[PDB]
RNA sequence: GCACGGAGGCGAAGAACCAUGGAUUUCCGAAUGAGAAUCUCUAACAAUUGCUUCGCGCAAUGAGGAACCCCGAGAACUGAAACAUCUCAGUAUCGGGAGGAACAGAAAACGCAAUGUGAUGUCGUUAGUAACCGCGAGUGAACGCGAUACAGCCCAAACC
RNA sequence: ACUCGUACGGUCACUGAAUCCUGCCCAGUGCAGGUAUCUGAACACCUCGUACAAGAGGACGAAGGACCUGUCAACGGCGGG
RNA sequence: GCUUUACUGCAGGCUGUCGCUGAGGACUCUCACUCCGGGAGGAGGACACCGAUAGCCGGGCA
């Protein structure tokens, strides 16, 4: 047949690319030698095209102006700190080791110094649970217990923009506008609605997959469609 | 470095080169890894020198063990060009052998001793 | 008596044992951080180089080249093929890696000509070979009684036509009798069945 | 359109080639410009 | 000049014409100072290399050529009265490269087994033979012999 | 490529606004988990065979399968007496 | 052209084995190799990636 859409994506053609030239900036934590004597002042609050959430422009002591992954409750004028000694308040960044247990955190690093990998989406947050000299246990937004290096840096508080998902798009035109700001091909044509040549579920008098949807993990690209290696399906049980 | 199992003091190295410098004006000396190698094999060698800055190292890796199973004493020199200059060459020399000293047998004798002691 | 050279040679008969083993473990670390073709002032295997025609003289260059280990890097047929011509994985190329190496080296030094080459080891994902190249335009070589032959016009780009030692072996030209019915005088002249 | 200097030179040439075979060539050869182009009917290169 | 016009001119200061050699030889073009649909902008071996007086100072490469040649990549239609091994075929086509011819070439050969031959191409033959093969269709040598032409040498190491 | 993205994400699919609802079936097929025992290739190992080798057999045994479980808003099914 | 539990194969994924590959039926270590870090250094580690092969699945493709 013909390659399915999932395969067209990989080529990374314009239709499937993110409007990168239009994106503002990479929100990775600042790099500090040591000391924590790094403080800056929130100079402005801005909209981040890539995440549909606000971001804060900060001016640091040494003269470095950079956008930051802002938590809820940060405003112009406020002073932020980043370092091992940094104060324990919303908007500040410091290694988990220095963070008191039971404190909601965001933009958590996977590997100390990477700049932040976890909990960066609208109104989300990780929960620092256990401390140690060898392992900092964090509970991620998905509910998973992650064992991390206490040396991994993070930002106190939850990410700004919470609740974004609570309101419906109501109309296609709204989805449209959001989708245009992402690396995504939209709208979506169902497999069952295409010709046999275009998808494993195409063909047939009436629409219906002529096969079970739960596909094996070992399925090759082009065949791995439907419910991938589902451990189960439905709502029952 | 892989063939060097002990470090020789800058000063000890000093005495050896000098001894080698007079050894050529008086006695007899060999220049080159090959000629040095044959002397050790023929036994016609008293003391052999081996630079430590030889790239590739295979050119001299054999000198150490070959001398041991031949009783011939050997000593390391830091620079390759110094050994060549000491042997009176206008170029460098990876290895050198003092084939029968000359008005230096006294020192060469001590140098050998100082080395054995130096393990 | 034995030459000093013989010792280098004897060491390389078992590059996995003795001092050489430790030298390779060290070197390869550096090599892995070098380019595809690195020119070097002195052959790693002196005996082999000299044996192949090397000489400490002007116009004689030596370069180490690394190449990816394994079989062919082939693309599956986009058009219809009978089971026979559908293979993709276990198919290997017809030139050995040493030959690929000699050619890359010669491309890097357009004005030089491949004289010979030899292996200097490999790790699990690549192989290294050192190549001796000669400057056919340098008088120090136009006058050498042992190398001036490589200055002739018909020796130009010799490596690209299989005139190398590795070239000739890989073309099945070793045997002078049985088994070389389709290799001599050339693969092409024998319809390409060798 | 916007013609470059080179383009303009080539256009000029084509224009010139579009002239007729001089009368005298007729008498001398005792008896056609096989390259008579028209701006409308034809299409030049570029 | 082709080209048989008009006008005018050149040629015995030996023109035209022919051979040989030399002069001139715009721009783009491998195209090489940078850029560009043959032009423009502000001293140039651009790029990769060798040597190196370490300065592009001295040099090399690049691109072309009817096919021929050498090294790589490598189909299908087709035949088998289907078709998959096989066949078409190492063909078509593609990548790289040399020359006036290429390639091969002085035995770790041959094995008419010998008290025999003596580098290598090629031509005739050996022969559709030996060998291969859904042992189907088909594929298919070599040694030798008769010829053509003939030519043998140089390193590495030992010892210096 | 997704991605200057990180589960309030984005990938793969089905249904097709709101409203009131969405029953029964895990035997077959699919996916997934488990698995005492069974079955399960090659290398190395052992025995026989060969002055060697071909080869025969053995021992060990991964995923997989047998077997068990979960799962239908998974493919689908919901009859005759 | 299309389909599939048609025939035969081919990608691809899973899995064992051999090489990469080191030291002291379960274990420690560091030195290759990998990843994080501007750097120091940190994490991992003879695994993983990669080459080879073997078994399974395999209309995704011929
Ligand atoms: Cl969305
Ligand atoms: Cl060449
Ligand atoms: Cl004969
Ligand atoms: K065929
Ligand atoms: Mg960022
Ligand atoms: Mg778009
Ligand atoms: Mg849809
Ligand atoms: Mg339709
Ligand atoms: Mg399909
Ligand atoms: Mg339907
Ligand atoms: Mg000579
Ligand atoms: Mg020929
Ligand atoms: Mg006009
Ligand atoms: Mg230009
Ligand atoms: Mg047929
Ligand atoms: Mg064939
Ligand atoms: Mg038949
Ligand atoms: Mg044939
Ligand atoms: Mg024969
Ligand atoms: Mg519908
Ligand atoms: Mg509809
Ligand atoms: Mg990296
Ligand atoms: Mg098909
Ligand atoms: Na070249
Ligand atoms: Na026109
Ligand atoms: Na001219
Ligand atoms: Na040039
Ligand atoms: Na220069
Ligand atoms: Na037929
Ligand atoms: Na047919
Ligand atoms: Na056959
Ligand atoms: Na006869
Ligand atoms: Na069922
Ligand atoms: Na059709
Ligand atoms: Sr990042
Ligand atoms: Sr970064
Ligand atoms: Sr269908
Ligand atoms: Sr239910
Ligand atoms: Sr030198
Ligand atoms: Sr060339
Ligand atoms: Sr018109
Ligand atoms: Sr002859
Ligand atoms: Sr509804
Ligand atoms: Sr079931």
């Amino acid at each position: 047949g013909r390659r399915i859409q999932g395969q067209r994506r990989g080529r990374g053609t314009s239709t499937f690319r993110a409007p990168s030239h239009r994106y503002k900036a990479d929100l990775e934590h600042r790099k500090v030698e040591d000391g924590d004597v790094i403080a800056g002042t929130v100079v402005d609050i801005e909209h981040d095209p890539a995440r549909s959430a606000p971001v804060a422009a900060v001016e640091f002591e040494d003269g470095d102006r950079r956008l930051i992954l802002a938590p809820e409750g940060v405003g112009v004028g406020d002073e932020l700190q980043v370092g091992v000694s940094a104060e324990i308040a919303p908007g500040n960044t410091l290694p988990l080791a220095e963070i008191p247990e039971g404190v909601p955190v965001c933009n958590v690093e996977s590997s100390p110094g990477d700049g932040g990998k976890f909990a960066r989406a609208s109104g989300v947050n990780a929960q620092l649970l256990t401390h140690d000299r060898n392992v900092a246990v964090v509970k991620l937004p998905s509910g998973e217990m992650k064992r991390l290096d206490p040396q991994c840096r993070a930002t106190i508080g939850v990410v700004a923009g919470g609740g974004r998902t609570d309101k419906p798009f109501v109309k296609a035109g709204n989805k449209h506008h959001k989708m245009k700001a992402r690396g995504t091909k939209w709208p979506n044509v169902r497999g069952v609605a295409m010709n046999a040549v275009d998808h494993p579920f195409g063909g047939g008098g009436r629409q219906h997959p002529g096969k079970p949807k739960s596909i094996s993990r070992n399925a090759p690209p082009g065949r791995k469609v439907g419910d991938i290696a589902s451990k189960r399906t439905g709502r029952g049980g | 470095p892989v063939y060097v199992d002990f470090d020789v003091p800058a000063d000890l190295e000093d005495d050896a080169l000098e001894a080698l410098e007079v050894a050529r004006d008086t006695g007899a000396v060999k220049k080159g890894t090959n000629e040095t190698t044959k002397s050790i094999e023929r036994g016609s060698a008293e003391l052999v020198f081996v630079a430590e800055d030889v790239q590739p190292e295979e050119i001299v890796m054999h000198i150490p063990e070959l001398a041991d199973e031949k009783g011939v004493p050997f000593i390391f020199v830091e620079q390759q060009d110094d050994l060549g200059h000491a042997a009176g060459l206008e170029v460098g020399s990876a290895a050198a052998a003092v084939t029968d000293a000359g008005e230096a047998d006294a020192d060469v004798e001590d140098i050998a001793d100082k080395v054995e002691e130096l393990r | 008596a034995r030459s000093a050279y013989s010792y280098i040679r004897d060491a390389w008969e078992n590059p996995g044992d003795g001092q050489l083993a430790e030298l390779q473990w060290q070197r390869q670390q550096e090599w892995r951080n070098e380019g595809a073709v690195e020119r070097i002032e002195r052959p790693t295997r002196l005996d082999k180089a000299r044996s192949q025609g090397y000489k400490a003289k002007q116009g004689v260059i030596v370069a180490r080249v690394s190449v990816r280990k394994g079989s062919a890097r082939k693309r599956r047929h986009k058009a219809g093929r009978r089971s026979k011509r559908q293979g993709v994985t276990r198919i290997t190329r017809r030139k050995d890696i040493q030959r690929v190496a000699e050619e890359r080296a010669s491309r890097t030094f357009p004005n030089l000509r491949v004289l010979n080459s030899y292996s200097v080891g490999q790790d699990g994902r690549q192989k290294w070979h050192e190549v001796i190249l000669i400057d056919p335009n340098h008088p120090a070589i136009q006058n050498d009684d042992d190398l001036s032959w490589i200055c002739a016009d018909d020796q130009a780009d010799r490596v690209f036509r299989g005139l190398t030692g590795a070239g000739r072996r890989n073309r099945g030209l070793s045997g002078k009798g049985k088994g070389s019915e389709k290799t001599r005088p050339s693969l092409r002249s024998n319809g390409g069945k060798a | 359109g916007k013609k470059s200097k080179a383009t303009k030179k080539r256009l000029a040439k084509l224009d010139n080639q579009n002239s007729r075979v001089p009368a005298w060539v007729m008498l001398k050869t005792d008896r056609r410009n096989h390259k008579r182009r028209h701006w409308r009917r034809n299409d030049t290169d570029e």
